[PDB]
């Protein structure tokens, strides 16, 4: 559940830029 | 390896669950990240997760240890399962596809308010089959890349 948390915020902040 | 544009988001992604900045996340940190995934984690729970990930064994997580794991991690071929579970949190109806509607509002929950031009030109890059939506093979690629 962390890591995958972790891997969408990744994506979630590359999302924005 | 890694590279030094993702070390940069990879710090980012960090700052996200560090809200107070002090460069340590809490459990208390963590709860506010995985609640507004749609999940409520008990206190136990919560501290099982940061073993996951602290290293030295003090109760929160500091930047290289998060670092740590993502690098390692993205070096991994074993995260299916994982990332399985990354899917179902986007995938709200469970019906195997992520709509522009489930991403937009995980998106929003996070702190992102995106037009419906925005969110259906992130379905649209995920897109590989032409479906107007997500399934797991494009979502594993939109969480790999
Ligand atoms: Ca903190
Ligand atoms: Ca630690
Ligand atoms: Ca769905
Ligand atoms: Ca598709």
């Amino acid at each position: 559940k962390i890591y995958a948390a972790m891997m969408i915020m990744d994506y979630y902040k590359q999302s924005k830029v | 390896q890694l590279t030094e544009e993702q070390i940069a988001e990879f710090k980012e992604a960090f700052s996200l669950f560090d809200k107070d900045g002090d460069g340590t996340i809490t459990t208390k940190e963590l709860g506010t990240v995985m609640r507004s995934l749609g999940q409520n984690p008990t206190e136990a729970e919560l501290q099982d997760m940061i073993n996951e990930v602290d290293a030295d064994g003090n109760g929160t997580i500091d930047f290289p240890e998060f670092l740590t794991m993502m690098a390692r991690k993205m070096k991994d071929t074993d995260s299916e399962e994982e990332i399985r579970e990354a899917f179902r949190v986007f995938d709200k109806d469970g019906n195997g596809y992520i709509s522009a509607a489930e991403l937009r509002h995980v998106m929003t929950n996070l702190g992102e308010k995106l037009t419906d031009e925005e969110v259906d030109e992130m379905i649209r890059e995920a897109d590989i089959d032409g479906d107007g939506q997500v399934n797991y093979e494009e979502f594993v690629q939109m969480m790999t890349a």
